[PDB]
């Protein structure tokens, strides 16, 4: 019932900027808050953004490595969100996840993307 | 910032067996007016996407099967299962929510004899 | 006109709706109560406890005739004349005693002819029943423990200890009579003292005037309850010991147009906090008009407010805002103590913080979860007919009202401190910011 | 210096005027209160209850004597010199209460030397006159019920009867003394507990005890209910059950330079509206000058006003500034209410808000209207010598002031709300708006 | 982590420090009441005042069985499953209770199977024995004054009196009734009764029921007076008039990491004024938490503080930043009054606002004497080892803390007004103040 | 605003008849506290000033005969004549002086058979 | 006793001016409120202004019709009430009486003048 | 500002003799809380500085002889010698601190016989 | 044990400016308030000005005569008091006396230093 799809990834250079999509269906997307989540090749998962709903002012949050880099959006009317990352740099290359926050808790995972800096 | 630390980082075990794995927080995670656990165990398979096994501090999410149980308080928290089978081949996090910035776990790899 | 979707959403459920209706319209009767009994089959050893029980009740009678004799002497015909130089200083409401006290007379002078009567009275409760113009009632204090203790026990004991026995029971009963008819009976003219008060004169017996004198229904103890039964003394007499009170019986009318609503308090989630509504529990409408009420004087019961005054109180414009749909006027209060009501029930529909309690529906064994974003769940048999909530489980109806209840959000208001130290800090706070503010000007 | 037109032009009618007294300088008396009764005549069939209420009865009074023994074991000559380090910690008052407590030693054990008489009274009251330095007075709790009650009954009933009814007596009694001499009692050292209270160990009879040891007058009762009549344990025995209480009877002094003022409220008229003054009813002004008092506390009289203590409080600048001339300044409460207070009578004078009540005047037959610009109207025999307001009827005096004073206007001052919900929204509006007017800055 | 110098210079000296705990767990006995007595031995006189008596009974009993007949008709096994839409309007307590009821119904039926046994007790307290499975205990309301007063008199006085007697006694039980049983009784679904207010249907003697039911220690009086052993109603009969009551007994569990602060408030001086902190006396600290406690509702004794619920309230930031040290942040009001303490004694060291009261030593006999620019005065052994204060003459111990206490001064705070007009007339202020500021803006 | 009618606009009427007359009012004139009616009748004669009546709801102005009586409440007001004589040929009004703009009713015309 | 005169009534061309007065005795004049009332030829009553008094800040009131061109004062030395009228329109013309308001009520009514707009 | 008066200027004396010397203020110098008295006597000997001798209305200073003695209250303060030395040979000021801006008295002048 | 040693005193010319000192020993000196008074030869005794201390925010306090041209100062690490005097006048001519105050009453006198303005 709930789906999340990402797309986006890839190969880009060094110093460069790329822009992740995930679309969301199968439950009412304004109600919820949303995260972005990578895991690098072979290490942990590590927290990367957070964007809350119309309800708390569309507040953000953002990882210390990627403060000034990276901005987290959400479109509520086409169910989109969105993650536009500048100054890319080799410790990026990463897999993301689209996670749905219900409660307090990660409720749902997307399957993720792959992207490669180099 | 609350840390968070897992142990053991691998472990063993055999067909049949009971398995424990612990978590430890530097602070309390106990909220102060519903007197609830903000700690969830998440579970990853080989090749696949991360999915949340308990979401309070002993609550299990909606398919997940009996033989798992997530146990304490505080700063100390266990999960055990109590018969391992061959399909419980993956790895497993502790994660807070209490606060910002929400960190994961090192993670536990469970292995099969 | 209030919006109860919106006080739902910021956890305050509607509850009981009730009936607004005062006292009015009294009848009046007389009684006589004495405070001596009557000694004279054990008045072979009385002693000399009665000479001194005597002198202690005159100078405890006393100032009350003082009192009334100030506006029995300056009343007369005039169709009631008042001369207000001698008074000099009153209230409305002693002026309104002092006319009743002066339409009491008659009846008063009426009792007083039968003073021989009066003395000479050896039970508890006498009728007298001279003429059907003075059929009264008298009611002696301690008559009944003479009676039927001290008297049948005069041949057994050493009556020292009878004389003993007397003078504790005296002093018993004045011990317990000090408390309303002492120095604190400062304003005697007045009519607003209770009969359950009066009572204490007869040891506290308010059954038997009660049931001597009238009837009782479910109205007369709704009547009684609610401190509209009231008594005034006439009449004091500093030679036989007794006095004269008119009882007053009021009924109870309605107030056409007008309604109490009560309002049930939810804790509600935000920002990984519990909070509560800062707001009147009880609200008076009268003719689309609202306004707050003063409920601790009166006596609720499950289908009406019964009081012996209007008690209606006026009310901010901000929280008559806040009542009517602007929910960001509406103050809340953090909770840190882990007693709060959490779930509640109005017209078989649940509401509930499913954050901070465990919700799951029965039909389908799964659990029922709220998202961070949301304050309240509304739960009904659309999505859940049967809900458990640790040991209760409960069938529910549906809802009527909007369909998206729990896809629309509600803008939350500003958290308030409500302790009085805490009031005072707050207040000390605020001018300090105004006067750097004006420094700055 | 309170200007008195101007606040009887914005509803503030003067009262009377009352004096201002205080107690102090009490002179003491010991007495004996024994809590178990004597049953040496009943003694074929108590039973065993007297066993069980004896462990009762200790477990209840250990804890007193171990509060006691702090001072007691750290209190020696020195005159009183008391050792800091063993007691830690203290308060003022406890610790003159301690020197108290040493000073009425001495007392004490020369009562003491009189056990075996205390132990084989066997009346409600025993006098013990063994020698002039130790004449005492021994009250005991249920002699009296057993002595009139079960002992003349031995031979009718059947004595397991007897012997549940003294069963039910003594925990009839227990249930009336764990209010007062439970583990509510922290500290039985001060000596701020009431007669009263102290009476309950001898069923509520304070009468007695007061009869007893002195006399009665009407400053006697009026020191009785401003609860200046105090007491304080100084002995406990555990095994013949008594105490030992120390009484103590002060007199009332009256401060010069002092009085108390009273203000009655009338409410008046504004734009189409009912208007009441929020300003204190009670003024104490001393050598000039004003402040308030906290008088729910103190005994209100006719002529005076009588405080076990001091209970002056501090006023505001503004609040001073209004009663004294500043009508602009005096805070005012809308009425919604049909049940407020209309008119005043004062020095024969009649303020009166004839806009919301009917005034007119008898001589001539003819209406008393008001402005709709007016407030009050004053009313005295210079236009009208008899006025009729109802169904009462009033002959006037004349007014000493201005003589224009029905043709001077007042400033009138800001609304305000007095509801404690409506407090807390005011404050959360107001801290809105500064921090707007500091964002602006 | 509260700065106990700062605060002791400020003049809020650290007390003692208390335990915190809370009831938990209870376990549930059963009970009969009878609210008539049994008067076969006397009925050859009864008159009939027992059948008005009985009227007027179920008059008051019928509502409470209707009350309880919502709840008793929409439960059922489901493992309580409740009808949500029949019930209506419920809050959660509400609904715990009735599940209760319905846990409590099997052994109600267990125990009305001795209803002939019920009404043939001719006793105050009987047992009834019949099977260990309802071992209960009847208690009778009337039933000793008539055994022991009304039976055996029978003979000697004329028994119009008896009947009268017997009528006066009935009314007397129906007046103290009422009060508890009455229209009050609003909700008797829940269980937070207390044992004290149900013994009123046995005249006020809990003694007797909870020895009869159970046992008493320390921590059953800490139990009983505050307020932990409550009761509910499961059944009334309307046939026999008795009820059933299950008593719930629980146990003071303490919370671990918490703790209770107390501070002892003592004048100090500023500016040739006398001044007193406004600061809360009792503190909270919960896992180095600081909060407030409503401690009204709780019982204090030595060492502990005794609550039947969590009272835990919110502080504001400005106060927690002044208990912790910001000395500039903590509210103080002027001094008017001649009675204020002006010592305290902490830890073998006094603090003393010496200006205001006679300080001297007596090892040296010189005086001790305070600047005009200091606020209280430390004193310990190390500058006095022994200190006078009037009458009393005490030893010190040496003072923990900095060694140049003396000689370091303090930040002093806003001056407030806590009277509640002046709160009104400062808010009225505040608000006029803005507004010509936002004039100016 | 409230708005005020009258009726009937024209009335005939006999020596010696009894006569009655009504007013009505969009909204309540009857005050919360003091439980007042803000309603007044006026009387203006051919060639002459308006004169006032009632000023009340029924309160008489000094020097008004005894013939005249005002009644009613809330919305609806009724102004009376026992016995009509000769001089009462004028124009009668109604009007509310609760709040602004304080207006008059249509008037109500009697005539003398 | 209470007496109430007005003056200043005539013709007047259309779009003019003109100012009436009113003199007041027989009673304390700056204690009440004043009133004009307005009646056409053969049609009802029409309210036109108000003045308060001193202590309610000589607060003004006017009807709709008149709102931008009547002028209503008062001069409590002399005793003196005074309407100015500008832009006068054909419907002006009307018989204009003083009004002196006692509680809440109309009190006392002048003679009136006469205003003509031709 | 509060206006302090002595009296007599000069007094002569014997030895042995009892001598008393009165200061009077303008207004009250008693405290409304604490209950004291703002009143100083000070001591000047010839060509020495001046001494404090009381410092509250009735409070010695250590080491004054027992035979000084101050009394009074309000407006009205007393100082008393039982028997003058012929070391008292000195000139004594009252002295109130009440309040701005804290002035002296006259002085008394005290001769010896 | 307590010690205070004015200094600075001398003759000055009419309209001159000086400048006395107190050294202050054997107590806490920055505990007490200071004061300075001064005796004309033959007369009585006059305040001349008062200095608080620090947590007092030093306030100053000035007679009438002397109000625009003394100056009263303290240093704390030195122990000092000084009194600034400018536009001497002939009525200047004094003894000087440094005060310390304890409790809120004079408690100790200096020897004083002598000014005279000729
Ligand atoms: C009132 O009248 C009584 C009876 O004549 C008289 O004794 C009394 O002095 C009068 N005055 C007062 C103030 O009671
Ligand atoms: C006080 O003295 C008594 C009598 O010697 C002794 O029993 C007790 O232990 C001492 N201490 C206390 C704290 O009561």
């Amino acid at each position: 019932e709930v789906q999340l799809v990402e797309s986006g990834g890839g190969l880009v250079q060094p110093k460069g900027s790329l822009k992740l999509s995930c679309a969301a269906s199968g439950f009412i997307f304004n109600t919820y808050a949303m995260h972005w989540v990578r895991q690098a090749p072979g290490k942990g998962l590590e927290w990367v953004a957070r964007i809350r709903s119309k309800s708390s002012n569309y507040a953000t949050y953002y990882a210390d490595s990627v403060k000034d880099r990276f901005t987290i959006s959400r479109d509520d009317s086409q169910s989109m969100l969105y993650l536009q990352m500048n100054n890319l740099k080799t410790e990026d290359t990463a897999m993301y996840y689209c996670v749905r926050e219900g409660g307090y808790y990660f409720d749902y995972w997307g399957q993720g993307t792959t992207l490669t800096v180099s | 910032d609350i840390v968070m630390s897992q142990s053991p980082s691998s472990l063993a075990v055999s067909v049949g067996e009971k398995v424990t794995m612990s978590c430890k927080s530097s602070q309390s995670l106990l909220h102060v007016s519903n007197q609830k656990n903000y700690l969830a165990w998440y579970q990853q398979k080989p090749g696949q996407s991360p999915k949340l096994l308990i979401y309070w501090a002993s609550t299990r999410e909606s398919g997940v099967p009996d033989r798992f149980t997530g146990s304490g308080s505080g700063t100390d928290f266990t999960l055990t299962i109590s018969s391992v089978k061959a399909e419980d081949l993956a790895v497993y996090y502790c994660q807070q929510y209490y606060s910002y910035p929400w960190p994961f776990g090192g993670g536990t790899k469970l292995e099969i004899k | 006109i209030l919006h109860y979707e919106k006080l739902s959403k910021i956890g305050l459920v509607k509850g009981v709706t009730r009936k607004y209706k005062i006292k009015s319209n009294p009848l009046t009767k007389d009684i006589v109560i004495k405070m001596i009994p009557n000694v004279s089959n054990m008045s072979q050893c009385t002693g000399s406890v009665m000479e001194n029980y005597k002198t202690r009740l005159n100078g405890i009678l006393t100032p009350i005739k003082g009192a009334l004799e100030i506006y029995k002497n300056n009343t007369h015909d005039c169709g009631v004349c008042m001369a207000g130089v001698a008074i000099g200083i009153a209230t409305a409401a002693q002026i309104t005693a002092g006319v009743a006290l002066y339409e009491a007379m008659k009846n008063a002078d009426n009792i007083n002819k039968l003073k021989s009567s009066i003395e000479s009275t050896n039970e508890a409760v006498v009728k007298l029943q001279e003429t059907a113009e003075k059929t009264v009632y008298v009611f002696t204090a301690l008559q009944d423990y003479i009676n039927t203790n001290l008297v049948p026990t005069i041949d057994k004991i050493p009556c020292k200890q009878t004389e003993l026995s007397l003078d504790l029971a005296l002093s018993k009963y004045l011990s317990d009579l000090l408390f309303v008819f002492g120095p604190n009976l400062q304003d005697p003219v007045s009519n607003s003292m209770t009969i359950q008060a009066i009572s204490q004169a007869f040891g506290g017996n308010y059954e038997t005037l009660l049931r001597t004198l009238g009837y009782a229904t479910e109205d007369f103890d709704d009547l009684l309850e609610s401190d509209s039964i009231t008594g005034q003394i006439i009449y004091v007499d500093l030679s036989s010991y007794y006095i004269i009170v008119r009882v007053y019986f009021p009924i109870l009318t309605e107030i056409q147009q007008a309604y109490i609503q009560e309002l049930l308090p939810v804790s509600f989630n935000n920002d990984n906090s519990e909070w509560i509504s800062i707001v009147p529990n009880f609200i008076l409408v009268r003719n689309t008009l609202i306004s707050n009420i003063e409920i601790g004087f009166c006596l609720i019961t499950k289908r009406s407010v019964i009081c012996n005054q209007d008690y209606a109180t006026p009310m901010t414009n901000n929280m008559r805002e806040c009542l009517t749909g602007s929910t960001e006027k509406c103050p809340r209060e953090l909770v840190v103590s882990s007693h709060v009501p959490r779930f509640a029930l109005s017209n078989g529909v649940l509401f509930a913080n499913c954050i901070s309690v465990t919700c799951q529906c029965q039909t389908t064994g799964r659990a029922i979860s709220q998202s961070g974003e949301q304050t309240l769940l509304m739960i009904d048999n659309t999505t859940c007919p049967t809900a458990v909530l640790g040991n209760v489980i409960i069938s529910l109806g549906k809802y009527l009202g909007s369909v998206n209840y729990n896809s629309e959000g509600i803008a939350i208001g500003p958290p308030v401190f409500t302790d009085k130290v805490d009031i005072s800090s707050q207040i000390s706070s605020m001018n300090q910011s105004l006067q750097q503010s004006k420094d700055y000007i």
